[PDB]
């Protein structure tokens, strides 16, 4: 690895290969080979556009006792989960998702941003998950969610998904999977060459 | 100090290079940055792209004696093979001159 | 016609010298082994004119960390290089962490090269992570007292 | 040129107005060593103070001039867009002080490619300048492309 | 060539002499161990001319305190050195506390 | 530091460390001797051409 | 190579010294026993040096 | 000296030439300055081109 | 310097450092003999013309 960040041999000839273009970068094989370079260029942040939360629900859960909803009161809801998303500047937004059982196989989910101190607590249903005769999610698996505006950064709106969520006689409500496509800025830590020839920077 | 108070006198800076193989060794276990190694990127231990510092310890050399001995044997054999080639050319030239 | 045999002999001698030097510096804290890299020198014809040494490549893999114990001793893990300055202001880099305080109380290694870093200034002194790196000193002067202003 | 990365989560310093002695009065301090017409080194200190999200006042001082006036006016204002990219205020013409009668140098300081996002902390990516001091011939070489270079 | 191996042998011999001095001095009140520090000798070429002994560093770690029952025997804990004078007035410093 | 009366500061030489270092040093010395032997054989080969 | 066994021997010697010191203070009012804590020394390679 | 004070007696000078190859060897591991090598530049060790 | 009674100053010849120098000087001597032989063959091929 020379001073200009190119992969060269002992004599200085530059190694060539298919370059990566786009966001997220992928190898475009339709282009002519170009010299391979490894810049330190900090990686910018990606505001979230798609988030997913797969969860399993208990059938035997009783309905919340203390109507109405309060994000402060624990006994006011059945479950609470946290998903970390990222805005245009990479700031962390901690979406708290609240599960309240309304009727049989019907679960209202509320969304509240806890990272923004001036955000109002939701009072109306964000979505109503409907589970069929046996866990099988029926409707309401996808909802548009808008972040708060924190420290002048652009609020990131995204589609949050509950696909493949199930509601059966599970012992308790616990989160199975949470994923999101956003990330915060990062600096180059390492580089490697895979057995398929791809150069990957971590 | 003796007054149940401490002071900070300095912070050791670390240097990282784009091309480690480009550093020209000046002896006395000391390296100098040149054109091939690029400019030194300065920072602190444990932040950015720098490893932390171990106190009360020293880093030994990474020279394994077994590999060095085996490579010495192989290189000796290669040297003797090249000497045999030289002897072959010597005999060829002697044969031609004796004509 | 010794064009090839002489070059091969020289390359073998260079490799053997590198191996011997690696053997000799086996106990040199902060030493990295070296390996010669060879390349052929075909020139026009197909006869293979000879061989040449394209260079000598270091092996910058971390060595074993041995707890000698002496406080000043500092071992470095992963990437990084200790930064030193000579008496003429030139900047040098080393992985050897064997340091001592000289007579002027300046952190120096065995060869007297002054260890550098971010100095501290002010009252109370704060690490000037921005200030251009300066030689680190450990003065023995008595520390003044600060009048109580907040309790 | 000074490429820096700033954290968007930094609180505004409490101690108004900015004071060089007061560490609590500014967010980040950096140093750049420039050279005047004669060759004296001026350690220009650049101070970043956050005022409002997407706004950073920048002050400059000369640490090598004992007669440099204390900075009372913000030298410039960096404004970063909602995506963290710098929009305006990235270039400013700055004049240093006079040391021992040497002519002060007026140079353009540029904060190009500086970005404000959610990093770990305020870190200076790179600093550079095109001035230097008097130099004596040390070595000469002929490079691969035939250019003769004196170091 | 020969110089690199000669320097390596000399450095190894110096290390072994330091070890022998330490091991012969295992029973010596106030003695401090020694350790040889080596440095390479690159000069211009990348071939690595050899190694050299940069110096011998003492290890001033406070040793175990052993009682003897003599009133003139005193040991320095932590840092500190006994100051002594010879016949010519020259000054010297020693950690050994055996006085008569 | 303070002074302790009626006692002496013993040496800080730990014998096991010295023995292990001696073993390492001797082996290093033997490796360098092997290097000298190799170069001696090289010079003999070149002379006997 | 040798460094691994050297580190192991040094750790064993430290443990032995700690045990001997604890035994020597079998009758020492207000004394609290000590125990050495060990940790591996992996560095880059998967060999796990010492 | 014996009065616990050192005194300097002189400094070794180093000479560098524009053309080292032009020096006329006089034997006894000794070189002499000539017109081809040019006038010797004097200086101190560790500074400039010394 | 000081005088120590009941003691003798041994020689300062280290055998190791000497044996190595003996090997090196042997090689130098053999190289010079090889040069002599080369010049001898030069004179031979000139004479036999």
């Amino acid at each position: 690895l020379d001073e200009n960040r190119n992969l060269v041999n002992m004599q200085g000839m530059q190694l060539t290969g298919y370059p990566a273009t786009g966001t997220p970068p992928t190898i475009q094989q339709g282009a002519n080979p170009a010299p391979i370079t490894i810049p330190n260029t900090l990686m910018a942040a990606k505001s979230t556009t798609t988030a997913s939360m797969q969860i399993n629900l208990n059938s035997t859960d009783p309905v919340p006792s203390k109507t109405p909803f309060s994000v402060s009161d624990a006994d006011s809801y059945n479950k609470k989960g946290t998903v970390t998303v990222y805005d245009s500047q990479g700031n962390a937004h901690d979406m708290n998702v609240y599960f309240v059982k309304t009727k049989d196989n019907e679960w209202a989910v509320y969304t509240h941003d806890s990272s923004d101190p001036a955000a109002t607590a939701p009072t109306t249903a964000s979505t109503t998950l409907k589970f069929n005769e046996n866990g099988i999610l029926e409707s309401g698996g996808t909802v548009n969610i808008t972040t708060g505006t924190i420290n002048g950064a652009t609020a990131a709106t995204f589609s949050l998904s509950f696909l493949n969520s199930m509601q059966q006689n599970t012992g308790a409500n616990n989160i199975v999977a949470t994923n999101q496509n956003g990330y915060k800025p990062g600096d180059l830590v390492s580089y490697q060459i895979n057995n398929d020839g791809t150069v990957v920077g971590n | 100090y003796s007054n149940e108070q401490e002071q900070v006198l300095g912070q050791i800076v670390l240097a990282n290079f784009a091309n480690n193989e480009g550093l020209a060794s000046q002896g006395d276990n000391v390296w100098a940055a040149t054109q091939a190694s690029g400019v030194a990127l300065l920072g602190t231990a444990g932040s950015g792209n720098f490893g932390k510092l171990t106190n009360g310890a020293l880093e030994a050399s990474n020279v394994d004696l077994s590999k060095e001995l085996v490579n010495m044997i192989v290189a000796q054999r290669n040297y003797q093979s090249n000497a045999q080639t030289i002897k072959t050319q010597d005999q060829i030239l002697n044969t031609l001159v004796n004509l | 016609s010794f064009s090839q045999a002489v070059s091969g002999l020289n390359a073998a001698a260079t490799n053997l010298d590198v191996i011997g030097n690696n053997i000799a510096n086996s106990a040199t804290y902060g030493f990295k082994s070296g390996t010669a890299s060879f390349a052929d020198m075909f020139a026009g014809s197909k006869v293979g004119l000879g061989v040449k040494v394209a260079g000598i490549t270091q092996d910058f893999t971390d060595g074993t960390t041995t707890n000698t114990g002496r406080g000043l001793d500092v071992a470095i893990s992963q990437n990084g290089f200790f930064r030193l300055v000579d008496s003429n202001g030139s900047v040098f880099y080393s992985r050897n962490g064997q340091f001592k305080l000289d007579e002027n109380r300046n952190l120096v290694n065995m060869q007297g090269m002054q260890l550098t870093g971010y100095p501290a200034t002010g009252t109370p002194p704060t690490i000037q992570q921005g200030a251009n790196p300066a030689p680190i000193t450990i003065p023995n002067t008595l520390m003044a007292a600060k009048s109580t202003t907040t309790a």
